[PDB]
């Protein structure tokens, strides 16, 4: 349930939030909603044990 | 009234001030606006 964002286009200004979950792309080929090659979901899990 | 944000309708939370002769509704939520933002009267 506890998630973090590891990929973003730019640095974040103070006291702002980013709730939207979209497919992040770091290349020329668009993801188009498919988490395939060069496509990563930004919300990653901690996984505490 | 005034509208602030990055995009509209969804995908980004948007500031929203609506003024009238009675109150002021400032509200940072998603909401629904079309491509022609206007307030209907009747």
């Amino acid at each position: 349930n506890y998630l973090y964002r590891l990929l973003r286009k730019s640095k974040l200004k103070p006291f702002e939030r980013d709730i939207s979950t979209e497919i992040y792309q770091a290349g020329n080929k668009p993801c188009n909603g498919v988490a395939g090659p060069n496509c990563y979901s930004p919300l990653q899990s901690y996984g505490f044990r | 009234g005034w509208i602030f944000g990055t995009t509209l309708d969804s995908k980004t939370q948007s500031l929203l001030i609506v003024n009238n002769a009675t109150n002021v509704v400032i509200k940072v939520c998603e909401f629904q606006f079309c491509n022609d933002p206007f307030l209907d009267v009747y």
